[PDB]
RNA sequence: CUACGCAGUA
RNA sequence: GGCACUGCGUAG
């Protein structure tokens, strides 16, 4: 029958299915089933789970059993395999030692170890001097890695004598340096992973070494207690009075990071205040049973509950719309976007969604090649460090974060901070780590779902330093046209048409494809955020040294990845994800999206049978991909360029931080040479730990229809100046709901109303070209209502209701 | 400049205010217990805080954790000193019962002092 | 269509309830919020009327 | 080009 | 009472 094999020879290379005591299944079957996951064909996974008593037959009759979000209990079922997997690891090491004692030079593949852990194969082995034969275990461990943390194989290391029946290990409560334990863990399990492993990423050679060591530490940090991770404090004496100040940090991925300027100055006052050490040290203990998230302290005597008010209602606009025939029974245009109110327990319930974030150990060789390829998408932009006087801030009347919001807005801090002080703080962050506290506040906005949304306001120090670090690259990305990332490209004045024409650039059999990320801001693995930060920091080869770049990465990890959440008046620890109030949320999201797409393409090309490929060039590309992925250590720039050109030709992407429109060769995807929805679903399952459903993904066959939805806009082909141009229109329900329901009563009457509707009439003009009549009448409704507002309030303003003002907004003149 | 001076004074005052709230009786002991002198932040309240706040969403968790007037947590014996509801109104220990559970405004904030 | 104006009346009812300082009580505010959200997300007109009558009775209690 | 206010998008 | 981008609005 069909069995999964990891094959590499002169003809074919890849991890693919082939037609070809000893158990029925092998470890490669488990890895393939958990990596290339399709709910339509889940048989092999089902007998794997049932045979080894991970669950019962009746379990799969439950709907959405595979989904992580819908059925978190599956995290238990997979965990039942973990110990078995752990045993395999041990046996593997023994096997390696045996080969080293027999002078055997061989390559270890997943498809030669049954699920009992035994190795039943001895082919491709060549004798050498006894005591010297070296195994090759790059592909084995690299492919096995995601299953190590999907099944939680190392949980048995949390008990005394590594025995499940025995109780937990009572680690010293004051212990924070677990380096020796990390060495022991690496020595028992990954003994023959010959690349050097540094538990503390301070001692890493470059970005790739940082990624490799962090990948190991993410797995190794699950054993240790969660109270040890976080800022390391010290009791110092200033002006003759004691203080508690953080003199380091303990990252689950970067190990122990000690500051270099530990000394025991408005800049130093900010460094002290932003530190959570002083706030948590004086705070009372907290036990918040509402969430499974670890709690730190309660900064106030009473817990605070924040409620979301119901949105106001515009009787004037609704009455006008009803008088014109809108909101009629059976109409195609209805109200589906409302202001949803929430009770006092909404904020903590939203914060509880971080339980979807899990410790994910990415495939290290695949991730390294993928970051190499993703770096090609950012070779056109330029970035570097900038001085305090070159930093541009959009608005200074926003919140300055906690605890700085007790004293003033960000304008006050930017005014008090002289340019020399800002530069001194920025140079300080390159040597030391400044942990910060970020507030989460319920957001008040239109939605079509009743789930609450929160925003993570970050402190002023993190904002300032991250701006000085990243603003040059951010403004370079936002000012580039015709690239993969379309951030900063205006949809107006023919921008949508230009973007779509760029996406359709010379694809042989073009089909459009689009997807969405479930719980993107809550379920993103820490490794992918670290890799995105490293990619955004790759522009600093000439301005920052190795130590400066590493300490900047550590600062970003401490102030984004492992934040202190000031939720409802209490301090919690964020397991991971991304902060919606971060400085580089959109760009890191774009890097992560491109990473996921490239990973899907690599998986699709490697999982192809290879022998059935009719193109010599594609087969050679696949063979070189495998030998540069799991067999080549240093970066091969020639093949990276070749594969990047291959993707750019056959897989054209338009990415805005979550929204991806892909123009792909239909024939190549059909043969399996290019990623499809199934590949993205598999990648999200085994990397992002979220099940992607077919309801949130779309595919388009005819390009004249355009993308089904990009940035919540639909695309249609219309006539302008004897030219067929692509024109985007929004949901009429969204526009009508925005008109009917305003944020506060101040926007229910007055001059401001006009401006509001004008903007809406700018966004909902294209509906006039829609074949459906109600959509076309929406814009005329808005125009007539704006005319009525002009009549009520009261020749320059006469342009507001004439259609030419909005006609000009979608012509390529400007 | 005036805003800068006022904010410097305010932040110094707030740091000092947290300082006066900080008790060295257990912090010094745990600091000297460590050989390096650095301790994780997350274990400072777990070993030096005198007051504990527990938020109870449902009666099952209340019975599991702090059913009586005195319970144990973080390897320390805590004694209940106050119980309030989501309206910040005092709720007596006898008021909390399975029969009276629908009448209570959950969640319940119970404040205890170390023993 | 009665669905639309029922939804609008439910929105204004919850707004006036909030203006009546009903959000001080946890249970009453939670019930009102759940009723209003269910009304807005409902697709049955009769169910919308039933929940709106329940919310209006809650308002009429005080 | 600057200040302010609003709208849309993630 | 968060970031980034685009577009309008009144003032030079
Ligand atoms: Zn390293
Ligand atoms: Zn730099």
């Amino acid at each position: 029958v069909y069995r999964a094999f990891d094959i590499y020879n002169d003809k074919v290379a890849g991890f693919a299915k082939f037609l070809k005591r000893l158990t029925k299944y092998t470890m490669a079957d488990l890895v393939y089933a958990l990596r290339h996951f399709d709910e339509g064909n889940c048989d092999t996974l089902k007998e794997i789970l049932v045979t080894y008593n991970c669950c019962d037959d009746d379990y799969f009759n439950k709907k959405d059993w595979y989904d992580f979000v819908e059925n978190p209990d599956i995290l238990r079922v997979y965990a039942n395999l973990g110990e078995r997997v752990r045993q395999a690891l041990l046996k593997t090491v023994q096997f390696c030692d045996a080969m080293r004692n027999a002078g055997i030079v061989g390559v270890l593949t997943l498809d030669n170890q049954d699920l009992n852990g035994n190795w039943y194969d001895f082919g491709d082995f060549i004798q050498t001097t006894p005591g010297s034969g070296v195994p090759v275990v790059d592909s084995y461990y690299s492919l096995l890695m995601p299953i190590l943390t999907l099944t939680r194989a190392l949980t048995a290391e949390s008990h005394v004598d590594t025995d499940l029946t025995k109780p937990y290990i009572k680690w010293d409560l004051l212990k924070y340096d677990f380096t020796e334990e990390r060495l022991k863990l690496f020595d028992r399990y990954f003994k023959y992973w010959d690349q050097t492993y540094h538990p503390n990423c301070v001692n890493c050679l470059d970005d790739r070494c940082i990624l490799h060591c962090a990948n190991f530490n993410v797995l190794f940090s699950t054993v240790f207690p969660p109270t040890s991770f976080g800022p390391l404090v010290r009791k110092i004496f200033v002006d003759g009075v004691p203080f508690v100040v953080s003199t380091g940090y303990h990252f689950r991925e970067l190990g122990v990071v000690h500051n270099q300027d530990v000394n025991l100055s408005f800049k130093e006052l900010l460094v002290y205040a932003a530190d959570p050490a002083m706030h948590a040290a004086s705070g009372n203990l907290l036990l918040d049973k509402r969430t499974t998230c670890f709690s730190v302290a309660a900064l106030t005597n009473n817990v605070a509950f924040q409620t979301v008010k119901p949105g106001n209602f515009n009787k004037d606009f609704y009455d006008f719309a009803v008088s014109k025939g809108f909101f009629k029974e059976g109409s195609s245009v209805e109200l589906k976007h409302f202001f949803f109110a929430q009770d006092g327990n909404a904020a903590i319930s939203d914060y509880d969604y971080y339980r979807y974030n899990l410790p994910t150990m990415c495939d290290i060789r695949q991730l390294l090649f993928v970051v190499e390829v993703v770096d090609k998408y950012f070779d056109c932009y330029d970035g570097g460090c900038i001085n305090a006087n070159q930093v541009i801030v959009n608005n200074l009347d926003k919140s300055a974060g906690f605890p700085f919001n007790k004293w003033g807005k960000a304008r006050l801090y930017y005014d008090s901070m002289s340019y020399e002080d800002q530069d001194a703080l920025f140079a300080y962050t390159k040597r030391n780590v400044i942990p910060t506290i970020t507030q989460m506040n319920l957001k008040y906005a239109i939605s079509a779902k009743n789930r609450a949304r929160t925003v993570a306001g970050v402190s002023i120090c993190s904002t300032m330093t991250n701006r000085q670090f990243h603003q040059k690259l951010l403004k370079s990305i936002a000012a580039t046209r015709g690239a993969t990332v379309v951030i900063g490209t205006s949809k107006f004045y023919g921008g949508w048409h230009n973007m779509l024409k760029t996406v359709y650039s010379d694809v042989e059999n073009p089909h459009l494809m689009g997807w969405d990320y479930p719980k993107c801001d809550r379920a993103m693995p820490n490794m992918l955020r670290i890799m995105a930060s490293l990619v955004l920091a790759r522009k600093h080869t000439t301005c920052c040294s190795l130590s400066h770049r590493f300490y900047r990465l550590a600062n970003e990890c401490a102030q984004v990845l492992s934040e202190m959440v000031m939720c409802g008046g209490s301090l919690y620890v964020k397991p991971g994800g991304t902060s919606s109030g971060d400085a580089t949320t959109a760009y890191a999201n774009s890097v992560f999206n491109i990473c996921q797409a490239v990973t899907a393409n690599v998986n699709a090309l490697l999982s192809t049978d290879g022998n059935k490929i009719a193109d010599k060039y594609v087969r050679n590309l696949q063979h070189r991909l495998y030998e540069c992925l799991y067999r080549n250590r240093d970066v091969d720039t020639d093949f990276v360029n070749e594969f990047y050109a291959y993707l750019r030709k056959h897989f054209s992407m338009m990415i805005l931080s979550d929204d991806a429109v892909v123009c792909f060769n239909s024939t190549y995807a059909s043969q399996g040479l290019v990623a499809s929805i199934k590949n993205f679903k598999s990648v999200l399952y085994y990397q992002n730990n979220v099940f992607m459903s077919e309801a949130k993904c779309w595919t388009e066959t005819d390009l004249t229809k355009g993308p089904h939805e990009f940035c919540s806009q639909h695309t249609m082909l219309v006539k302008q100046g004897d030219d067929y141009v692509y024109l985007p229109y929004p949901d009429p329900s969204r526009i009508l709901g925005a008109g009917c329901f305003v944020d506060d009563i101040v926007k229910t009457d007055g001059t401001l109303m006009i401006e509001r509707f004008v903007s809406l009439a700018i966004d909902a003009y294209p509906l006039t070209k829609h074949p459906n009549q109600e959509y076309a009448d929406v814009f005329h409704l808005y125009l007539q209502y704006i005319r009525k507002l002009h009549d009520e309030l009261t020749d320059n303003t006469s342009r507001y209701w004439e259609p030419e003002f909005y006609e000009a907004m979608y012509t390529p003149h400007t | 400049e005036d805003k800068r001076a006022k904010v410097t004074s305010a932040m110094q005052t707030m740091l000092f205010t947290m300082l006066r709230k900080l008790d060295n009786d257990a912090l010094n002991n745990i600091i000297n217990n460590a050989r390096d002198g650095c301790v994780p932040l997350n274990i400072i309240p777990l070993t030096t805080a005198a007051k504990l706040m527990v938020v109870i969403p449902d009666y099952n968790t209340y019975k599991n954790t702090c059913d009586g007037t005195t319970f144990t947590y973080a390897s320390a014996l805590w004694e209940i000193q106050q119980v309030v509801d989501a309206d910040s109104k005092i709720v007596q220990l006898s008021e909390i019962s399975m029969d009276n559970s629908p009448n209570l405004a959950w969640p319940l904030i119970v404040t205890a002092l170390r023993a | 269509s009665k669905m639309s104006d029922v939804k609008c009346t439910s929105v204004v009812l919850l707004s006036v309830l909030q203006q009546l300082r009903v959000e001080s009580s946890s249970k009453l505010w939670a019930q009102c919020v759940q009723l209003h959200n269910d009304i807005l997300l409902a697709k049955d007109t009769t169910e919308a009327f039933e929940k709106m009558v329940s919310l209006l009775s809650v308002l009429l209690s005080m």
